[PDB]
RNA sequence: GAAUUUGGACAAACUUGGUCAUUUAGAGGAACUAAAAGUCGUAACAAGGUUUCCGUAGGUGAACCUGCGGAAGGAUCAUUA
RNA sequence: GGUGAAAUUCUUGGAUUUAUUGAAGACUAACUACUGCGAAAGCAUUUGCCAAGGACGUUUUCAUUAAUCAAGAACGAAAGUUAGGGGAUCGAAGAUGAUCAGAUACCGUCGUAGUCUUAACCAUAAACUAUGCCGACUAGGGAUCGGGUGGUGUUUUUUUAAUGACCCACUCGGCACCUUACGAGAAAUCAAAGUCUUUGGGUUCUGGGGGGAGUAUGGUCGCAAGGCUGAAACUUAAAGGAAUUG
RNA sequence: GGAUAGUGGCCUACCAUGGUUUCAACGGGUAACGGGGAAUAAGGGUUCGAUUCCGGAGAGGGAGCCUGAGAAACGGCUACCACAUCCAAGGAAGGCAGCAGGCGCGCAAAUUACCCAAUCCUAAUUCAGGGAGGUAGUGACAAUAAAUAACGAUACAGGGCCCAUUCGGGUCUUGUAAUUGGAAUGAGUACAAUGUAAAUACCUUAACGAGGAACAAUUGGAGGGCAAGUCUGGUGCCAGCAGCCGCGGUAAUUCCAGCUCCAAUAGCGUAUAUUAAAGUUGUUGCAGUUAAAAAGCUCGUAGUUGAACUUUGGGCCCGGUUGGCCGGUCCGAUUUUUUUUUCCAACGGGGCCUUUCCUUCUGGCUAACCUUGAGUCCUUGUGGCUCUUGGCGAACCAGGACUUUUACUUUGAAAAAAUUAGAGUGUUCAAAGCAGGCGUAUUGCUCGAAUAUAUUAGCAUGGAAUAAUAGAAUAGGACG
């Protein structure tokens, strides 16, 4: 009834008690896309090795702080006056920051979109 | 989208009505009303009609020592002390509050200015 | 209290420069601006943060502004408030010798004397800007500024 | 054209009745509120001196009482623990 | 008889106490709990007929059909209305008997209605678990319903085994519940009333100081009682939760 | 078909039942002109709109008209309804929602002035006209400034400062009932304004005069929230205070009044809205077991939402902008300890390879490549390109044959000025203004007047993540 914060609140609904992290929802190209763009800006282990029904591809250690909770975000817009605007989502300016955007092109990271100036829709938002 | 909620309304419509800063309007009685519980006290106020809305009202003669118009005739201004849909009040349902005249009031001036 | 103490502090620029009101107010609500406005750098060099840039840092100034940095000029917020104060000649014309203290100053401000080089200026809160230049003009003539000129060695700052 | 005038289409306005929306008068009637208390009786609180409240239905000088069937927001007088 | 103690009454009418028998309508004791089943209200005698329901067991069959819903609707305790059947018990109204300063009550006792019933209304309740529905995830143990295995435990099936029946032990399913950390709260408490700085998974709903009031008016529903919808004037600064002490 | 300047039910006729609606029709309400923009915004938002500028609509109500290029007209008629004026009683007139001015109305808004000078407009080759407009009067009406004092002084000091057996060297704070000079210093008044030949008596100068308490402050507050030596006399739950909390019942920290003092000050109340505070109306961002708040119970339409799957992952080629010093630059051209070995970042973009049509056949160009007909430069020839023989795809024009429909997101164009954001410049500073600035002063030079926001819908674009849509099932698939 909903795969994003269905899993992105397992890892942070994980994180919080503490551990290794668990399964999944079923994996999603944007579960496991998600599950990307955190590893590769750090934050969590090793996105993991299922494959069933559409319960395929991953699991997905944990490791580290991420903390606490990926965000999950329910609506989407985006670009200049916007995405720094919900750069207020944001644990703080000064770095920190992470806001895993949606961008007409590619499933992006607050910066990682920042990139070629693109925009879109606002996926979520990590640490 | 949707919903709209209660608090503050539209549709008016009440007493003095141009939230005015006074209220022209006849002098008709001279009724010192009586204070509440906890306190107590003769509250000497004024009942007149409101020369617009005609609608009469009864409200104290708050000075201090100034039933000085007390002319049934004379026209006071009267004037709300917002409470606002409420009176202050030692003095009991008074609603708005004596102004000024024989239109001009320090209440007590011209010439010097006596005192309350 | 912090209203209260504040209720002082304001007294203390009461004189701290020379005022007698909330021109404390005036400047007070400059700097906001300044800040403000300026605060909101935020950004990037936007060619905009460029021409803003050179731009409110050309506060500077003389008698006005800061020195010789930034960039961040929010400085001011704790100086401007207490700097801005001074410069103009509310402040640096007592601090030049002529003004024998500052009221002994702002009444010859206004009264006719004391006048930047050419010109009075009653305007007795204008603003100094290159200042070597605001004598007393005069055009007997000017006393209370003309012969005190014990400024003759008002190196200050 | 003036007069003058046939028919038209516009169409004021007159009358009489309708329909809305906005105000408003009244013998009297019946609430309320300022109400702290005056007077009768004790309903609630202490199983309040008949445990209390929920409907619903009768009956009452006022509070109420009672009848069916609920709930403890309880009686803890305790066949169970 | 009958209570605190009485009384009102019943009674040489055969009551009160037993003796055979039958008569009538309610009602389902005891077992009954740690609870089973139902959308909910609510559901305990026997047998049978009628159509349903979850959980389990497989991957059977489909493949998107779904999730919650203003409208609209089906069921909805008890009283209460309509009409007939009866009519045991108790029992509004109503009487009287005590009791009180005062008793229209609370304690007797008669007794109307009603209580049951069938065809039809009524659609309210402390209609409760005062806690919306769907899916997640977050932590331990015990105990009572279907499925797996070892089966052991005692007997079926009997000349015996085994099996069988209950039955024991380890599991899982889903049930109703209990007992204790992080985390939540104003508290109390909470396996959610948990997660998120102070979004965040989707939705239905209701609240915005007390009163004035669930009243005024209007429209609709109904036979009625009533239900449903539902104000404003004015009037007050506290009313209200939890806790702690007298 | 009739009218229109002209579409069309605009109006006629004839014929057919249609068109809207819970995604809110229709109807009701507006102390409703719309939009510029206004107010208080951390943000998100509330709230405001008839002063200017655009667009509309009307000159008492309401129709109908002549005039004309243009009007349903205001400063033109016509009739009705409505007011209402002069009458020789016959009849004749009118429309201040244009300036002034009056009445009325109310809480609430000025003069019967002067003028064409400016800005412009209207009439014909001038310089006519203009309560359009501009000057004045009224007006702390919202706004910028900003004096109501400045000196040191003489001595009295009450003494505080380094203590020394030094009874005080006096650097010094201040009350000064005492006393100096500053021919200071603004408001009144001969001159004159490059000035609108009226502003002319106006800001600007200037000269004539001008502070022994007057040349001068106010509004409120002194219980707490609030912060004020706060005390002294009067009052007694009377009078009165008091936004709420509360004061007052002879000794009042709240009334009254003096003293003093606090706060802001040419300005303070008081009323009344609103905006904030208010996360008390909540998308950000509320609450709901008892505190206000789950509907008795399920059904289920509209609405709002709805599992995951289909292109990846590897390889090659040109790129400048931030960078480690000037720089077209990877074994170094600089930021290093030396009596050699010495690290390249990361950012984003286009193209093309891989079982991978971009819509396109006819075929229309370039400048790019396959690459060589003639050649080459020099640092070790793939560090550079003159060169035309065969010969790249999509740039790319345009007829002619076909395309599955959207959200979103990226620059972009175009349409307003003032409004606001904000560059520029000493308007004396400021508020503003859009001026201005050099000199070399007998017809001289010189810069400006930016950018920004353009938010919903439209248009145009680049993108193919997230989310819809459709397609080959009895094959009425799909090409050439």
């Amino acid at each position: 009834s909903s795969v994003l914060a269905d899993a992105l609140n397992a890892i942070n609904n994980a994180e919080k008690t503490g551990k290794r992290q668990v399964l999944i929802r079923p994996s999603s190209k944007v579960i496991i896309k998600f599950l990307q763009v955190m590893q590769k800006h750090g934050y969590i282990g090793e996105f993991e090795y299922i494959d069933d029904h559409r319960s395929g591809k991953i699991v997905v250690q944990l490791n580290g702080r991420l903390n606490k909770c990926g965000v999950i975000s329910p609506r989407f817009n985006v670009k200049i006056g916007d995405i720094e605007k919900w750069t207020a989502n944001l644990l703080p300016a000064r770095q920190f920051g992470y806001v895993i955007l949606t961008t007409s092109a590619g499933i992006m990271d607050h910066e990682e979109a920042r990139r070629k100036h693109v925009s879109g829709k606002i996926l979520g938002f990590v640490y | 989208n949707n919903y709209k909620k209660r608090l503050l309304g539209t549709a008016f419509k009440s007493s003095p009505f141009g939230g005015s800063s006074h209220a022209k309007g006849i002098v008709l009685e001279k009724l010192g009303i009586e204070s509440k519980q906890p306190n107590s006290a003769i509250r000497k106020c004024v009942r007149v009609q409101l020369i617009k809305n005609g609608k009469k009202v009864t409200a104290f003669v708050p000075n201090d020592g100034c039933l000085n118009f007390v002319d049934e005739n004379d026209e006071v201004l009267l004037a709300g002390f917002g409470r606002k849909g409420k009176a202050k009040g030692d003095i009991p349902g008074v609603r708005f509050k004596v102004v000024k005249v024989s239109g001009v009031s320090l209440l007590a001036l011209w010439k010097e200015k006596k005192e309350k | 209290s912090s209203r209260l103490d504040a209720e002082l502090k304001l007294a203390g620029e009461f004189g701290l420069k020379n005022k007698k009101e909330i021109y404390r107010i005036s400047f007070q609500l400059s700097k906001i601006r300044r800040a403000a406005r300026d605060l909101l750098t935020r950004d990037e060099k936007d060619p905009k943060r460029l021409f803003e840039g050179n731009a409110l840092i050309r506060r500077l100034v003389r008698v006005g502004v800061l020195s010789e940095d930034k960039k961040k000029l929010d400085y001011v917020l704790a100086l401007k408030v207490e700097d801005f104060l001074e410069r103009r000649l509310q402040t640096q014309v007592y601090k030049l010798g002529l003004a024998k203290s500052v009221h002994h100053a702002r009444v010859l401000i206004t009264q006719r004397h004391i006048a930047v080089g050419k010109q009075i200026v009653n305007i007795p809160s204008f603003m100094v800007r290159l200042d070597s230049e605001k004598h007393i003009d005069f055009a007997r003539p000017g006393r209370v500024a003309r012969r005190n000129a014990a400024r003759k060695a008002e190196a200050s700052g």
